């Protein structure tokens, strides 16, 4: 090249090797020796290792083919372009949207932060040891722009420590590809950080002359103090709102600015350039579009903000709902998905610096169960709060590793109830089962929502659901009625204390009674009262459940869906299919999985068979049945939805939704909407189909398992769709 | 047209090259020698291309699918479709079908307890293909393919 | 005496130019009947640049000269 070190460096090329020999002829006649289907390699070695590698003079797969321009190529940190103002600001807007890109939009790292020069350059000075990296004479590039660049520095070290927790899985919820970037502690601390960003705030705000730009940047600034004070939350555990707050505020400042001023970053300073110099193992990849405003830094505080709630949780059952809740309306952004269980179980080995690990399992016991244990450091209770964390730590993955989570819960609930039954600890073993059969019933129904199960398959699915529906909902009936007979229990001493006179037995039974009373009464309403929540939760689940299978037998007793296959194929058999949908459950020994043939079976009596006349009475008892309980459902949920709002405190429902009391209160109007939708939806299908009968040339219709917008979708809409051409 | 499926010879550097070519038209990130030596090399007989006789190059291959097969746990043999291609020309004849029918009939035959692949979600074409055979979605894969969207895994069980 | 094979060669670090001036240094994972090479640890020097770039797949055509250091040639034999 042109480039005078470029020349020399060729001389010294080979001269850490003391002697070369060309070995080119020789390789190429032992090759010509070795058959097409031969492979010389080590015998250790594994020929699917090879399959991650990269390939010279390949385009897409080589990094040093990547075309650039001149601007790209040549662009030096150290000259101050010109106008400085709107070029340093333009700089630092790309930078932040950058930082968005890669954190909401799942952006690898080399093409958005690293993607900017003056980032590459700033952290080479750092890995070295200890000011900027560079230096161009003026005060906006090297003190303003250089404080810009710390800051989202500063910000992705952060996240590395996020991320070496384990909380979520790498190169799917968050890429950290930094091309072997270690800063070790060369990178200053967060308190030498702000002042920097404070410094270049006090250099702006010095700035006689007003401009749009300056005040961009001015906002610009302040969004990357909040970005670095993100770790307060982990550090100092800090609940405190100012910064987020702040964050939103800038965000939505900035974003009314957009509109009316331009901006053009030098040319080069954001490019391909690292990829093609610096050591990647990787291939080249282009940069993405980048998001066009800062609504992405409102999502971001919008979804910690709802991480630091937790904190004023007072119960087990405020904190489980908050789990359950938090994630489920949409996914939520992957630093507040990371910070939830970094949050929620802490460096002293405490949940939310409250209980310990134990504590806090026996208090989701006790809650469900109101009952207080009469050893200390028991292993199946240290087992099992262990798993319960676990639990807690799946609500916050995405939204199909969160149905992959409950794989492994399945059967390690399982095993652990089976432990508890052979040493007959009824009440731990009666808890563990309520967890595993409500997991099994969320495993199912989440299949729905990420599509995994056909229309055809919408039978078997939701049929078993009824199924573990009613024996969950038997279960929860008697623990319900043996919580009853407890309260009765206190009533009857009072009863009994009436009828008696003073005397020493008399003073025994109201010493007894005061003791109940003042230790056992209140627990037992309250457990009594969340049971009766779940009861109502888990009857609207099996009505909903009973509604898709009614839909789906109408479907098939018009001949327009089987619970098997159309398509004929000569590979497989339907047994074999029906029995690797269900093999999740095949372990679990009670609820047991109900045979092949009783799947069958139930569907028969459910098909309706007849024909004409008789076949139009049983299809009216069975579209009665679902708009009937349809209406019903919306009841049931108005009901739930009116506790919510009323709180924990009106004596009949207990939901502990205090903390997610709108997410809640959402969901459930989701829930209703799906439901009415439901018995639209049956209207329309026997309106067609009796229609279609009657012409020889019907339609040739397809089911489709359809999301609804507003609705709830673990229970799609089973819709008629014209099957074309 | 008159399309003719043939198992991969080893031993044609020519049907090799030609097999890549077809392969790599279709994928945004393509594969280096190295991922073809892996299946071929040590599973040729789960290769298979497909020829249009009656074309002016009737020794050219216009689809191809690649297959390797490898013991699942401890107990199961699990095979799994790599590749699938069909040339744009030669689209909606029923080419791929018949490359995913003999491979499938041939793992079979070597035993296999389920063949196994992933697919993007959004490949409609791809999911009728196989669903139509019996596959079912066992798995979804969260951006598996980065920007195209998440996969699906896909399960059709033999025994 | 012995002539050298390939399996020798496995595992060795090698010096492959390419038909650019680029010369990448890494260890031969593996070789087939074309002379394709995998090489893995690669550094690719460019003149005055030099950069790792991991596992690399060399196809033939693609391969200027391959080169070895006389020391650990003659431990090989
Ligand atoms: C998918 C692909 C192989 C099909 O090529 P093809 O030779 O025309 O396939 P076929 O003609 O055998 O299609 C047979 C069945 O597959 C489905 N199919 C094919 N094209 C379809 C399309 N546009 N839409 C929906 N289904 C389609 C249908 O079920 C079709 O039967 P049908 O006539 O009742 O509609 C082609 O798109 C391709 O080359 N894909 C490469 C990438 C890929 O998808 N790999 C799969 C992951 S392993
Ligand atoms: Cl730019
Ligand atoms: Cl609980
Ligand atoms: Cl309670
Ligand atoms: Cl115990
Ligand atoms: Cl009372
Ligand atoms: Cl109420
Ligand atoms: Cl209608
Ligand atoms: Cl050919």
């Amino acid at each position: 090249p042109m480039e005078v070190d470029s020349i020399l460096g060729s001389l010294s090329i080979t001269d850490d090797f003391d002697q070369l020999v060309d070995v080119t002829s020789l390789f190429d006649e032992l090759c010509s020796k070795l058959k097409p289907e031969a492979i010389v390699k080590d015998p250790r070695f594994d020929l699917f290792e090879g399959t991650h590698s990269l390939e010279v003079n390949n385009s897409k797969l080589d990094s040093s083919l990547i075309e650039l321009t001149a601007e790209e190529i040549e662009f030096d940190v150290n000259v101050a372009y010109d106008p400085p103002l709107a070029s340093v600001a333009a700089i630092a807007d790309r930078l932040l949207r950058c930082v968005i890109s890669w954190l909401n939009d799942y952006q690898t790292l080399p093409t958005t932060v690293l993607s900017c020069r003056y980032t590459e350059s700033l952290l080479s000075s750092l890995v070295k040891g200890t000011g900027s990296s560079w230096c161009t004479g003026n005060i906006l590039y090297d003190k303003v722009l250089g404080s810009c660049i710390l800051g989202v520095c500063y910000l992705t070290k952060f996240v590395q420590k996020l991320l070496s927790a384990g909380i979520v899985f790498e190169e799917e919820d968050l890429n950290f590809n930094n091309m072997g970037f270690n800063t070790f502690d060369n990178l200053p601390g967060q308190d030498v950080v702000i002042n920097s960003l404070t410094e270049s705030l006090q250099i702006l705000e010095a700035y006689s002359d007003d401009s749009l730009h300056l005040t961009m940047l001015k906002h610009i600034l302040k969004i990357i103090i909040c970005l670095v004070h993100l770790e307060d939350h982990l550090t100092d555990y800090s609940t405190k709102t100012s910064h987020l707050d702040e964050l939103i505020e800038n965000a939505n400042s900035v974003n009314g600015i957009f509109p009316q001023l331009q901006l053009s970053p030098p040319k080069g300073a954001f490019s391909t350039y690292i990829q093609k110099h610096r050591s990647n193992q990787f291939p080249p990849r282009k940069i993405t579009k980048l998001p066009t405003d800062y609504s992405g830094f409102i999502t971001l505080a919008n979804d910690v903000k709802t991480i630091l709630l937790v904190d004023k949780a007072e119960s087990a059952l405020e904190t489980y709902q908050f789990a359950k809740f938090f994630n489920k309306l949409e996914q939520r952004h992957v630093i507040a998905r990371i910070l939830f269980p970094l949050f929620f179980i802490r460096d002293d080995r405490t949940v939310l610096g409250k209980f310990s690990y134990t504590q806090f399992y026996l208090l989701h016991v006790k809650e469900f169960s109101a009952q207080t244990p009469s050893s200390i450091g028991n292993e199946l209770i240290q087992e099992s709060s262990n798993m319960l964390l676990e639990w807690y730590q799946n609500c916050s993955q995405n939204t199909c590793r969160y149905r992959q989570g409950f794989n492994r819960q399945l059967i390690l609930w399982d095993s652990l109830q089976a432990q508890f039954e052979s040493v007959n600890s009824q009440v731990y073993c009666s808890w563990t089962y309520f967890m595993k059969l409500s997991s099994m019933i969320e495993f199912s129904l989440k299949g729905f929502d990420l599509d995994i199960y056909k229309p055809f398959e919408a039978y078997s699915m939701f049929w078993y659901v009824y199924y573990l529906s009613h024996h969950l909902e038997t279960f929860l009936k008697d623990s319900q009625n043996d919580i009853e007979s407890n309260i009765n229990a206190i009533h009857s001493m009072n009863k009994k204390l009436k009828k008696l006179k003073a005397g020493e037995k008399k003073d025994q039974l109201r010493l007894k009674y005061r003791f109940a009373m003042d230790n056992e009464m209140e627990q037992l309403q309250a457990t009594k009262q969340f049971l009766n929540y779940l009861l109502k939760e888990i009857n609207i689940t099996k009505s909903l459940c009973l509604i898709e299978v009614f839909q789906f037998a109408i479907l098939k007793s018009f001949g327009l869906i089987d619970n098997k296959n159309s398509t004929p194929s000569k590979f497989s058999n339907e047994r074999l299919i029906h029995n690797l949908r269900f093999k999740p459950f095949n372990s679990i020994g009670v609820p047991e999985l109900p045979e092949y043939e009783v799947f069958q079976q139930t569907l028969k009596d459910f098909v309706i068979e007849e024909k004409g006349a008789a076949f139009d009475i049983k299809l009216e008892r069975a579209t009665n049945f679902i708009e009937t309980e349809v209406r019903n459902v919306v009841s049931s949920i108005d009901e739930i939805m009116q506790g919510i709002k009323g709180g924990d405190n009106n004596g009949v429902l207990v939901t502990g939704t205090r903390l997610v009391q709108e997410l809640s209160l959402e969901y459930y109007c989701k829930l209703k909407h799906t439901s009415k939708a439901l018995s639209v939806n049956s209207k329309v299908i026997v309106n067609t189909l009796k229609k279609n009968i009657k012409n020889k040339d019907s339609h040739e219709y397809k089911v489709e398992l359809v999301h609804t917008t507003e609705g709830w979708n673990y229970f799609p809409i089973q819709t008629l769709r014209i099957k074309q051409d | 047209m008159e399309i003719v499926y043939k198992p991969l010879d080893i031993r044609n550097e020519e049907q090799f090259a030609s097999i890549k070519k077809l392969i790599d038209a279709d994928l945004s990130e393509p594969y280096s020698i190295y991922v073809y030596r892996y299946f071929l090399n040590q599973w040729p007989e789960l290769t298979y291309i497909a020829v249009d006789n009656k074309s002016g190059t009737p020794n050219i291959p216009i689809g191809c699918i690649v297959c390797k097969m490898d013991p699942h746990r401890n107990v199961r043999l699990r095979g799994y479709i790599g590749m699938l291609a069909v040339e744009s020309t030669y689209r909606g004849h029923g080419i791929a079908k018949k490359l995913v029918e003999i491979a499938i009939d041939k793992m079979q035959r070597e035993h296999c307890d389920e063949i196994m692949l992933e697919t993007e979600v959004e490949n409609s074409a791809a999911l009728n293909l196989y669903e139509g055979m019996g596959f079912i979605r066992m798995k979804r894969m969260f951006r598996y393919y980065l920007n195209e969207g998440d996969a699906f895994k896909l399960i059709l069980p033999l025994t | 005496m012995d002539i050298l094979k390939l399996s020798d060669f496995i595992g060795n670090t090698l010096i492959v130019s390419l038909t650019e001036d680029r010369i990448l240094v890494g260890s031969l994972v593996a070789v087939d009947a074309q002379m394709n090479l995998l090489l893995d640890h690669v550094e690719e020097r460019m003149g005055s640049s030099s950069r790792m770039m991991g596992l690399v797949s060399v196809p033939r055509r693609s391969v200027k000269t391959i080169m070895i250091d006389k020391p650990v040639l003659q431990e090989l034999t």
